[PDB]
DNA sequence: GATGTGGCGCAATCCTTAACGGACTG
DNA sequence: CCAGTCCGTTAAGGATTGCGCCACAT
């Protein structure tokens, strides 16, 4: 735990705040060139940023399939019915809509969604 | 009477605010039952178009 | 902050105004082209139905 | 001259979203 | 532990909206 408390936390050398146009390329390109994994590697090209942030940033915005349009009214649909179903199973229910994170779905639900 | 010019003119913003409110709900309304009403009018023009264009040929069927 | 706090918003509230003046704008429009063509086919009916009238007069009317 | 509108900035609030920080899996 | 995943939670900041000062058209 003490390790890991200053390994990923106290590095005042970590950078946790925005990405740049540039920061994403990196990961876009790499995670192109070798694929959307080796992580802790991918991140030692990426000043700062440690393997879980780029996966987070590829998975939830740089990877194409993930859709930023605006949410349907079948998805929601589908959304409703199988949160009944299965509860905060964000992941669960991500399998079910195309090109939407489980992040996503939790975030449209978490406001958007909530009536 | 600038305080009065401003405790009159503050009055009259809100005033004239809740009208233009209103009239733009008023108005947002009128499109729908417009839209409504033009769709059975052109509805109407057909069947009438119909009844006309029967009776003549009914007409333009009697002999001399 | 408070300096770009107030630059920024006042970006949004400029922003989120217009947006607003805009849909009331189209809005309006839609109401007027909605009403044109409503008086127009309500002109179109009322022709026909004239029509209508007088030629079945005139049927009604024949010889025997 | 007095009153009605359209703009605008301020602030408090409503709304979304990115992504941090634990916790779990194999 | 390690590399991947998951998920609750919340700071960050854009979108709204009520209030009042103003310019100035009516
Ligand atoms: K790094
Ligand atoms: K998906």
């Amino acid at each position: 735990q003490c390790q890991h408390r200053w390994q990923k936390v106290l590095n005042p050398e970590l950078i946790k705040g925005p990405w740049t146009k540039e920061e994403d390329q990196r990961v876009i390109k790499l995670v192109q060139k070798y694929g959307p994994k080796r992580w802790s590697v991918i991140a030692k090209h990426l000043k700062g940023r440690i393997g879980k942030q780029c996966r987070e940033r590829w998975h939830n915005h740089l990877n194409p399939e993930v859709k930023k349009t605006s949410w349907t009214e079948e998805e929601d649909r589908i959304i409703y019915q199988a949160h009944k179903r299965l509860g905060n199973r964000w992941a669960e229910i991500a399998k079910l809509l195309p090109g939407r994170t489980d992040n996503a779905i939790k975030n449209h639900w978490n406001s958007t969604m909530r009536r | 009477e600038y305080k009065i010019r401003r405790e009159r003119n503050n009055i009259a913003v809100r005033k004239s605010r809740d009208k233009a409110k209103m009239r733009n709900l008023e108005t947002q309304h009128k499109v729908l039952e417009l839209t409504a009403e033009n769709e059975r009018l052109q509805k109407k023009v057909e069947q009438l178009s119909r009844e006309l264009s029967t009776l003549r040929n009914l007409f333009k069927q009697l002999p001399e």
